[PDB]
């Protein structure tokens, strides 16, 4: 029924949409796995914390801030998705 | 007797509703406040959740209708003097399960989405062994109440034998006493409020999310179960421990 | 060869006893599908006595053994079904009937079934013998052993605290 | 925070240690424990009371203090049983009488025995 | 099959433990099948003498006497109904 | 105390701040064209505020949004349903396949 | 009259009469009853029955609204002869 | 076992051979003293049993209470009341030594240890010793079916019919006895299984023997208590006093 | 005066596109009406 | 072709389902009027019981 499997590439296909369609990031082309969210994407000392926040909604998780603070890399993010068994 | 036999028939389809949503998300969530819009994706679902609803207001033909409003017409049709009141807070009861049913119907399945997209990619209705149980019990809690009626609520019908008092009948009284307005007002005022509160929540939503401080505490106490839980675990559960422990 | 009362009391007992005497024998599915049958049978036997108790309206009794004779107090083992205990077996052996043809699609990918299946008419045979009593002790009877039953129920996910 | 039968037990406690107990429902579930669901770490000191302040204990509710929750829930009962007593003033006066029985009330039919109609005889005629 | 995780084969319940679903359970479930059918007809069979109707099983004569019984009982004791002592 | 207005601690505590209000607004609001609302005007008083050099009036600003979160609580938050405080947390635990220990030399 | 002839006690046990329906109006209960024995109790079976004892029981309903009507009239009377 | 099984009961069996054939009229004098102090062994007993750490203390404990009622019923000066008592005691020496085993012989001979927070979540790995728990536990506390509840419900029967207050306040006995119980049970059978404990064997084959023997008697019992009224149709009302 | 505009409402738009308009959110509700009506009609009829 | 942010499609439901929806709701709709139309006067309140003043 609920026939379902997530996937690094699927995790990353939703993070960088997540992520163009963000309008406060520089523009689009700097968003890769290697892409740094305060330098490469320019983004404030906030707009992580709304694009953690999207991510949380987007996989149906929760982020505490200890796992929160620590992403700062766009593959972070991806591992970390990868490393929760329920990421929808 | 007659609302404990209805109420079983749609409660359960109720129930069985609800589990058939809950395995409609990928995280099986149980929050209303994480569904959206499932109507086109669970529609089976949710015309059988609407007929169990509305079994359940006591709208016309259905069961909850002959099973539930001659209790709100009895509590005026009661010989007592101090019964009255008690038919508005019946009446009450009734417009708020208008209210607590309507909000299930809008958030679950009329609402903007609210989950990711995943979630509707992957919404669908479940197997038969779900969904036969689901048909019977509809047709159970649209017609059994008719069928049943002159067996249980009828004018001497003598199959519950049961021995009342002849000071304490009050049937008869019941259905005769019962003037317009208080045999209408139930219906109208379910008819009515349903309609508000699909409105109110799709046009004017501001009046359910006005971050008030003081309707919000309201909203708590109500959200904690009339602080009943919390009474009960540490007035008497957690002191019973201590005076246990002394 | 035919006791409507008997078959009532006795199906389901068995629904839920040859689960717990032969389910690693059985497996969930035979299980299922069998403990759902007996129930069906159950529900159909019922509806035929509501149809002859609105004909007639003369309630059978089956009157067993001997609970308690010592002094004064007689209390044996004495059932009945009359027009409110007909109207409860209505309702209980219609929503357990569908209750377990729903419960085969939601806990399929559940390992144990098997209880789960024993316990849903554990508590459908204590709900038949609380209503169809005819002496407060056998209702007493159903009355504790559908709280175990709950209990149970509401804790076969044993491995959830806030379940227990 | 120690409550009154945590620091009535102080003359006691002699060379056990006096821990602040602080309830695990409330603890971080997100941190890491060798026992998840207890939330302990393995060699965590236990306050004397831990009966009461480990995860098997009755639950917390942290959004209402507990005398603020008390004002609440006796107040609705009040406001309920009140009103109800006050409503019972406004009532309207009945438009028939109760009905009425043939052969003086049944006291035969309801048990009666001439001298008993006072007890089993139902409304007059 | 679907969202299963590892079990240790050697826990041994009475009822299945982990997807219990061995390979011969259409044999045991003949059996199974057999030995309830003949236990409900066992029970209904031997149980159909103690079943009864509510009504029409003694004669109201029979009712009759025992409370003019009950009446001849009560005035030699010399006892009075219920209320009557006002 | 002291503390800083543009250091790391501070941005662990604004970053929290701004977390927590951002879901009391998802929580305590159904519809979603005013919670995007409500956290758009959220950034805004935050932004606001983001200049601020003076560390009184910075603790005194941390010690209104304290409160504010504090007033504006949750009884029922939304949590997701395999997350600890959800409704399939602890549902069914795999068991940790361990081996049999023995405890006597005659009974097996 | 528009009440049909009172049962005799013998008669209202002969037919097992709920002592709440020992009323002036039981006569027309006994064939509903029968006929809904016969019919099973169904709604689409005794609707003349049914039909004539509730109208005869609404006889019974305006006649104590009618009883009301003098007790309070008498009420009145005695408050304004009270003044 | 034995202890709990037949020196408890041997008081049971002092009274009715010593105390009430002699000694009638200083009995019916003295019994409401009695009855304080039962009630009081009742409720304060089991309240106690709410806060102890250990297994087998907690079984202990328990069976004092049920001792208790029986007391309210053997002297309560009613054949129900004395029919009761005697049962109770039997039923207890059933299944009170069948808790001992589970959590002096059983639970003790694998870890050596009785100390209730070390102990979670037995269901998992211990699946056949779960059900006893459950079992034994129901039968501990007076689910009907049993000879406990037959017991309990004639000697509170004696107790409200000799003094209606206090036999009534000590039917309290029906929830306290489950709250000691189930709140050891839940934390024995629930949970996920615990981290200071290794896995071990099940329950063996003569383990199972004994509480299956324990078992059938108190279902015996419980199920027709009759049988045990051709010893005592006599003795129900050899020790009553009433003119 | 008192307006902003979201800087996630590329991501927020799809809530209110095909199948979650004012329109498709309510179509599927009441399923079975016109056919109810229609045969009511007839029944009527075939009085 | 999942448009993760893009205009969801619509929904593949089953024909048995979009047959058994619209056997229902008219079952209940018919159900309702038919009700209505037999007993309108009881459940509006129409009959007047009282007698004549
Ligand atoms: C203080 C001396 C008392 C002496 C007289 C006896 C009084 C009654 C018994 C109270 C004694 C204290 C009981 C302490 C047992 C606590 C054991 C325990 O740990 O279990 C906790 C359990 C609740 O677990 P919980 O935290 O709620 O988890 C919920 C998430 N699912 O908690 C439970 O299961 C609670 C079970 C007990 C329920 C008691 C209910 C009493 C409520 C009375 C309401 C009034 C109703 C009207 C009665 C009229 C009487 C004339
Ligand atoms: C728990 C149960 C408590 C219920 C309390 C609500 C009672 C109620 O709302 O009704 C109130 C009843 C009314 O009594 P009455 O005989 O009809 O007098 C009615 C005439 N008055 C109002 C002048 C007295 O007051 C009681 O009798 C108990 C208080
Ligand atoms: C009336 C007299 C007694 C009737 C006969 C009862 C014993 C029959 C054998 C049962 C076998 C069993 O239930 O197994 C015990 C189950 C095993 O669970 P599982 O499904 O096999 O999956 C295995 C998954 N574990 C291993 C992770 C759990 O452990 C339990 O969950 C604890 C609940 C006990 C259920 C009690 C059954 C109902 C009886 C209650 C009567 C008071």
């Amino acid at each position: 029924s609920s026939a379902h499997v997530l996937t690094k590439d699927m995790i990353q296909e939703r993070i960088v949409a997540l992520l163009e369609s963000f309008d406060k990031v520089n523009d689009a082309k700097n968003i890769t796995a290697t892409a740094n969210l305060t330098s490469d994407l320019g983004l404030d000392s906030l707009d992580v914390v709304e694009v953690v926040m999207a991510i949380e909604e987007e996989f149906g998780l929760e982020i505490p801030d200890h796992d929160a603070d620590e992403i700062k890399t766009v593959q972070q993010a991806i591992d970390y998705v990868s490393a929760q068994p329920a990421a929808v | 007797l007659f609302h404990l036999l209805g109420h079983a028939f749609f409660k359960a389809l109720l129930f069985m509703s609800a589990g058939s949503i809950i395995h409609s998300i990928l995280n099986e969530s149980q929050d209303i406040r994480t569904y959206g819009g499932l109507l086109s994706y669970l529609p089976y679902t949710y015309i059988c959740i609407t007929i169990a609803s509305l079994s359940l207001m006591a709208m016309p033909g259905l069961t909850g209708y002959y099973t539930k409003d001659i209790i709100i017409e009895s509590t005026y049709g009661s010989y007592s003097i101090s019964n009255y009141v008690v038919y508005w807070i019946a009446y009450l009861s009734a417009v708020l399960t208008c209210v607590y049913s309507m909000k299930i119907l809008y958030l679950t399945f009329y609402s903007n989405p609210n989950n990711n997209t995943i979630t509707y990619y992957n919404a669908h209705e479940s197997n038969i062994y779900i969904t036969l149980p689901m048909f019977i019990l509809a047709i159970f809690a649209m017609f059994a109440g008719w069928i049943l009626k002159d067996i249980y609520l009828g004018v001497g019908t003598d199959f519950v034998g049961t021995h009342i008092l002849p000071n304490n009948f009050s049937y008869f009284d019941t259905e005769f006493s019962i003037t317009q307005f208080y045999k209408l007002l139930p219906l109208i005022s379910a008819i009515l409020v349903s309609i508000l509160i699909v409105v109110l929540n799709e046009f004017f939503a501001i009046v359910f999310n006005l971050n008030n401080k003081y309707i919000n505490t309201v909203y708590s106490i109500f959200n904690q179960k009339l602080v009943s839980d919390q009474i009960l675990n540490h007035f008497i559960i957690f002191k019973g421990l201590v005076t246990s422990g002394n | 060869m035919y006791n409507a009362i008997s078959l009532i009391i006795i199906l389901p007992c068995i629904s839920w006893l040859f689960p717990l005497f032969f389910g690693r024998q059985l497996g969930y599915v035979f299980v299922t599908r069998m403990t759902s049958t007996l129930i069906i049978i159950t529900t159909l036997i019922t509806y035929y006595y509501f149809y002859q108790l609105l004909g007639n309206n003369n309630p059978i009794n089956l009157e067993l053994f001997n609970y308690l004779n010592i002094d004064y107090l007689d209390i044996n083992y004495n059932f009945e079904i009359d027009a409110l205990t007909i109207t409860m077996l209505l309702a209980i052996t219609t929503i357990s009937s569908m209750v377990h043809i729903y419960s085969i699609g939601y806990m399929e990918t559940d390992p144990h079934q098997v209880r789960f299946f024993s316990l849903l008419s554990m508590f459908t045979f204590w709900m038949i013998i609380l209503v169809t009593g005819s002496n407060y002790f056998v209702l007493f009877v159903g009355w504790e052993f559908i709280g175990v039953t709950s209990y149970l129920l509401i804790s076969f996910w044993v491995t959830r605290l806030q379940a227990m | 925070i120690r409550a009154s039968f945590d620091k009535a037990e102080e003359p006691m406690l002699g060379d056990y240690p006096d821990i602040d107990p602080f309830p695990a429902q409330l603890k971080n579930p997100y941190k890491k424990y060798d026992d998840q669901q207890d939330r302990r770490n393995l060699e965590e000191p236990l306050s004397v009371n831990d009966d009461l302040y480990d995860m098997w204990s009755p639950d917390r509710f942290t959004h209402f203090k507990n005398q603020d929750a008390l004002k609440y829930f006796i107040g609705f009962l009040t406001i309920f049983f009140g009103a109800s007593y006050v409503a019972t003033y406004f009532v309207p006066e009945k438009a028939a009488i109760p009905r009425e029985f043939p052969y003086e009330g049944l006291w035969k039919e309801s048990g009666g025995t001439e001298k008993s109609k006072a007890f089993f005889g139902q409304r007059s005629e | 099959g679907g969202g299963r995780y590892p079990f240790p084969k050697d826990v041994i319940s009475m009822t299945g433990g982990w997807w219990a679903n061995p390979s011969n359970w259409k044999l045991n479930g003949l059996f199974a099948t057999g030995i309830a059918v003949g236990l409900a007809l066992w029970v209904s069979t031997a149980t159909l003498p103690y079943t009864r109707r509510r009504e029409g099983i003694t004669s109201e004569s029979d009712i009759s006497k025992w409370n003019a019984a009950a009446g001849v009982w009560r005035e030699r004791h010399g006892k009075i109904s219920t209320g009557e002592a006002a | 105390s002291h503390p800083v207005p543009f250091s790391a601690a501070n941005k662990k505590l604004v970053t929290s701040m701004y977390r927590q209000s951002l879901k009391l607004a998802r929580n305590w609001i159904s519809n979603r064209q005013l919670f995007r609302q409500k956290a758009v005007e959220i950034r805004h008083k935050f932004d606001q505020n983001a200049q601020i050099s003076n560390p009184r009036l910075l603790a005194r600003t941390l010690d209104e949004t304290r409160a504010h979160l504090y007033e504006f609580r949750h009884p029922d938050p939304i949590v997701p349903p395999s997350f600890p405080g959800g409704t399939k947390y602890e549902r069914n635990v795999p068991p940790r396949m361990e081996k049999i220990m023995q405890h006597n030399l005659y009974e097996p | 009259a528009e009440f049909p002839p009172l049962l005799s006690q013998e008669d209202m046990k002969k037919h097992k009469i709920l002592l709440a329906y020992r009323d002036r109006c039981a006569a027309l209960l006994v064939p509903l009853n029968e006929c809904r024995k016969k019919n099973y109790y169904m709604p689409w079976a005794c609707g003349h029955e049914r039909h004539e004892y509730e109208m005869c029981e609404v006889a019974d309903f305006q006649r104590r609204v009618k009883a009301m009507d003098k007790l309070k009239a008498e009420k009145i009377e005695q408050a304004k002869a009270a003044a | 076992m034995i202890l709990a099984g037949l020196i408890l009961k041997l008081a049971l069996y002092a009274i009715l051979r010593l105390l009430l054939p002699l000694l009638c009229e200083a009995q019916i004098l003295y019994t409401p003293m009695i009855y304080i102090i039962s009630l009081l062994t009742i409720i304060l007993t089991s309240l106690a049993t709410l806060r102890q750490i250990d297994l087998k203390v907690i079984i202990a404990y328990s069976s004092i209470s049920h001792m208790g009622i029986a007391i309210l019923g053997v002297c309560s000066n009613t054949s129900l009341g004395i029919y009761g008592s005697i049962v109770l005691g039997v039923a207890h020496g059933f299944v009170s030594p069948a808790l001992f085993l589970i959590v002096g012989g059983i639970l003790y001979d694998r870890y050596h240890i009785r100390i209730v927070n070390y102990y979670k979540g037995l269901t998992t790995y211990m699946p056949q010793l779960a059900t006893y728990i459950i079992i034994l536990s129901f039968a501990n506390i007076g689910t009907p079916l049993t000879g406990n509840f037959t017991g309990e419900f004639l000697s509170l029967q004696g107790g409200f019919i000799r003094n209606p207050i206090i036999g009534g306040i000590s039917c309290i006995s029906v929830l306290l006895a489950a709250i000691y119980q189930l709140k050891l049970t839940n934390k024995l059978t629930g949970g996920i299984s615990s981290i200071y404990m290794h896995r071990t064997n099940d329950v063996t084959i003569r383990e199972k023997f004994i509480m299956n023997i324990l078992i059938i008697s108190t279902l015996i019992i419980g199920i027709c208590p009759q049988i045990m009224y051709n010893l005592l149709y006599w003795t129900v009302n050899n020790y009553i006093y009433i003119i | 005066a008192p307006q902003l505009k979201d800087p996630w409402a590329r991501r927020e738009a799809w809530r209110y596109q095909t199948n979650f308009t004012r329109a498709n959110r309510f179509k599927g509700a009441a399923p079975g009406f016109g056919i109810a009506v229609v045969a009511f009609g007839a029944y009527l009829a075939a009085e | 072709n999942y448009k993760w942010n893009g205009p969801l499609p619509r929904p593949h439901v089953s024909a048995g389902h979009r047959i058994a929806t619209k056997f229902l709701g008219a079952t209940m709709f018919f159900w309702m009027f038919l009700r209505i139309k037999e007993e309108y006067p009881a459940m509006l309140g129409l009959h007047n019981f009282y007698p004549p003043k």
